[PDB]
RNA sequence: ACCACGAUCAAAAGGGACAAGCAUCAAGCACGCAGCAAUGCAGCUCAAAACGCUUAGCCUAGCCACACCCCCACGGGAAACAGCAGU
């Protein structure tokens, strides 16, 4: 790209980070419903 | 209007004695034997007397923008009647957006020649749009209705006042 | 004084420029005098074969 | 100089120029044909140029 | 069935449209549409 | 303390003349980018009190501040017109010139 | 100073500057100007991002905003620890 075209995007934008499981906490309480096993 | 059939070709116009011949000889070196193209250089001749300071310097922008104006002029003519020649109907369009650069930098440069080529060859300088966006239909009804309820609001407020 | 002496450098280089432009004339007036001798020949004969 | 307005403007004179426009509306031409960009340089400096001593003072 | 979903989509964009128009002269203080003025259906051949 | 209006002297080219006796002014000043270290050209809009209605659309003009506001937009009025659209008269020589030629020459004076 | 001359400090008002993401938010819909006024002109912003939705206290010798809620608090809901300790 250009130097007009660097400056006419501007700075690169970095996507927002994705939240996992936990919601972007270390633990989560939760009460078992169900028990099991997978393969 | 065209320069009348009578008149000599560009090539035969000054020389010596051209006057003392026989009509048929003026006949054969006439506009009304001879293609279009000689015709239009004696347009081409004609403005450049009539609004070019210098008449001889075909290498200036007024002389450059009366030769295009003469050959819009013949794609006009063409088109009137080959109304399915697309590539003389791109001609056309680019020589006209090309006569607009050359009189924009005509007007940067010299007002006066730009006026005078401008009522010379009976040209309107128009300003280019400064946004380039479709005028769809929701748009139009839209910017209608604005235009309308401006102008009520406007009645209402004289009434008001 | 700082103004005064621009304006006076100013008139130094017009006068500069008046040497420069009086040279460039004189030989352009010889070159344009060749090309008209050159162009005075070529409508000479041009005539002279439409004719 | 951050706050001073500079704009620039191509082929429109014949000879190249700088103006300088003054608060008092004083207006400062510099024609700079035929110089050199260290010439125009030291030369705007002289002109409209903070000198060393009042750099040192502030 | 697109054709059904479809048409359906189509009224609720001339919906919105007509309600858009309606809060523009809601909001300029008349209290009727402009005197002589008729949504016209753009989304509908 | 003379005005309260914050530029004071600005140059510009007139983009508009359709309002009365004010003339919409494009002026362009240097701002540096922070990333690329480039200076490229930032763009705003005056409007300036021209009484007797001599800008054209492409002009170059010099504007003055209002001591105060005149109204909404208007804070700033024409001192003088820089260079006149197709009209340029060069400032070194005080001769009339097209673009980069002379009209008349500096020797016939 | 406090006889004010004026300094310091600092509101209201005028000018300028001033976060992030999304253009699948692309048009906003009265947002301008001139006149002492009557009134006249039809203008103003915007792909160099207007208008709009979403996110976040900020540029930290500190600053901004809030003080249960209805932005505001005449009035209403209703009866207030986002002061300290404490539940
Ligand atoms: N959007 C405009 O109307 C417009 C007007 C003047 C200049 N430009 C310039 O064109 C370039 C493209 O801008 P963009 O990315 O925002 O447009 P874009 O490609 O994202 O399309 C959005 C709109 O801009 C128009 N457009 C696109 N390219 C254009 C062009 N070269 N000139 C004029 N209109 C254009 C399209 O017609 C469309 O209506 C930019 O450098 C811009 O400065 C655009
Ligand atoms: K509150
Ligand atoms: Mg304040
Ligand atoms: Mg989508
Ligand atoms: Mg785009
Ligand atoms: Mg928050
Ligand atoms: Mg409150
Ligand atoms: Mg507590
Ligand atoms: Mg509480």
């Amino acid at each position: 790209a250009t130097l007009n075209q660097m400056h006419r995007l501007g700075p690169p934008k970095r996507p927002p980070r994705k939240l996992g499981p936990t919601e972007g906490r270390p633990q989560l309480k939760g009460v078992v419903l169900c028990t099991f096993t997978r393969k | 209007d065209d320069p009348p059939p009578s008149t000599l070709l560009k090539d035969y116009q000054n020389v010596p004695g051209i006057e003392k011949v026989d009509d048929v000889v003026k006949r054969l070196l006439s506009l009304e034997m001879a293609n279009k193209k000689e015709m239009l250089k004696i347009k081409q001749e004609q403005f450049m007397k009539k609004i070019v300071a210098n008449p001889e310097d075909t290498r200036s922008l007024e002389a450059r923008i009366i030769a295009l104006s003469v050959k819009i002029r013949s794609y006009e003519e063409h088109l009137e009647k080959h109304r399915k020649d697309k590539a003389h109907k791109r001609y056309l369009l680019m020589s006209i957006d090309q006569r607009k650069k050359m009189l924009k930098n005509l007007r940067n440069t010299n007002y006066d020649v730009f006026e005078k080529i401008c009522w010379g060859l009976g040209i309107e300088y128009t300003f280019p749009p400064l946004y380039y966006r479709r005028a769809h239909r929701r748009f139009v009804t839209k910017k209608a209705l604005c235009i309308r309820v401006f102008q009520e609001t406007q009645k209402l407020k004289k009434r008001r006042r | 004084e700082l103004m005064a002496w621009n304006q006076a450098e100013n008139r130094r280089l017009h006068e500069l420029r008046i040497a420069r432009l009086r040279q460039e004339e004189r030989e352009q007036e010889q070159r344009q005098a060749l090309e008209q001798a050159r162009k005075a020949e070529e409508v000479q004969a041009w005539a002279q074969r439409k004719e | 100089n951050p706050w001073v307005q500079i704009m620039m403007f191509k082929n429109m004179t014949p000879s190249p120029f700088l103006r300088f426009y003054l608060d008092s509306g004083e207006q400062v031409l510099v024609d700079v044909e035929t110089k050199s960009n260290k010439e125009i340089m030291e030369h705007i400096r002289k002109i409209l140029g903070k000198n060393e001593e009042t750099l040192r003072e502030e | 069935l697109r054709r059904k979903v479809q048409e359906g989509r189509l009224r609720r964009k001339q919906i919105k449209f007509e309600k858009d128009l309606r809060r523009i002269w809601l909001k300029a203080g008349l209290k009727e549409a402009p005197e002589g003025w008729q949504t016209p259906k753009i989304y509908l051949r | 303390v003379r005005s309260s209006v914050h530029a004071r002297w600005i140059v510009g080219k007139v983009i508009g003349t359709k309002m009365q006796k004010t003339a919409k002014v494009r002026v362009t000043r240097l701002v540096l980018d922070p990333y690329l270290l480039k200076y490229f050209n930032k763009r705003k809009t005056y409007f300036a009190h021209d009484a007797l209605q001599q800008c054209t659309v492409g002009d170059i003009v010099l504007l003055r501040a209002l001591p105060v506001p005149r109204a909404k937009h208007v804070k700033h009025e024409l001192a003088e017109i820089v260079f006149k659209v197709g009209k340029v008269i060069d400032p070194v020589t005080g001769k009339p010139c097209a673009g980069t030629t002379y009209l008349e020459s500096p020797l016939s004076s």
